[PDB]
């Protein structure tokens, strides 16, 4: 399975708990959020780069960094 | 033709910078005019262009996040 991992400016829980809302408008997806961390880490058929663009509606500095 | 205007109570933004998240998605969708976000009355103020902008596309704006907003001026 793909546990990937990105992260996200979490400078608020607002402005965090947006991700799941846009990752819902993907639906097929699984994924768990670190507030302290800024992380989230997903698995999904779906692509990093859909991801990645997905989370990037929410307005921020999102990078992708790496494997679980 | 000059400036509209329209409230929504964004009832899903309260905190520190979903706040901010709204300032910076609705400033570069070109017809707006002005911008206000209130954090505990909990709702979205904004000055548009009617060329532009509509209260329809302020929701579409709302909706790159997830926030409960709805049209109340
Ligand atoms: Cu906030």
């Amino acid at each position: 399975m793909p546990k990937h991992e990105f992260s996200v400016d979490m400078t608020c829980g607002g402005c965090a708990e947006a991700v799941s809302r846009v990752l819902n408008k993907l639906g097929g997806v699984k994924y768990d959020i670190d507030l302290p961390n800024k992380k989230v880490c997903i698995e999904s058929e779906h692509s990093m780069d859909t991801l990645l663009a997905t989370l990037k509606k929410t307005g921020k500095t999102v990078s992708y960094l790496g494997l679980e | 033709m000059g400036v509209n205007s329209v409230t929504i109570s964004v009832e899903g933004m309260t905190c520190n910078s979903c706040v901010w998240t709204i300032e910076q998605q609705i400033g570069k969708v070109n017809g707006v005019h002005h911008i206000k976000v209130s954090l505990e009355e909990k709702n979205a103020t904004i000055i548009y262009d009617p060329k532009l902008q509509t209260p329809k596309t302020l929701q579409e704006a709302i909706d790159d996040m997830g926030f409960d907003a709805v049209i109340h001026n």
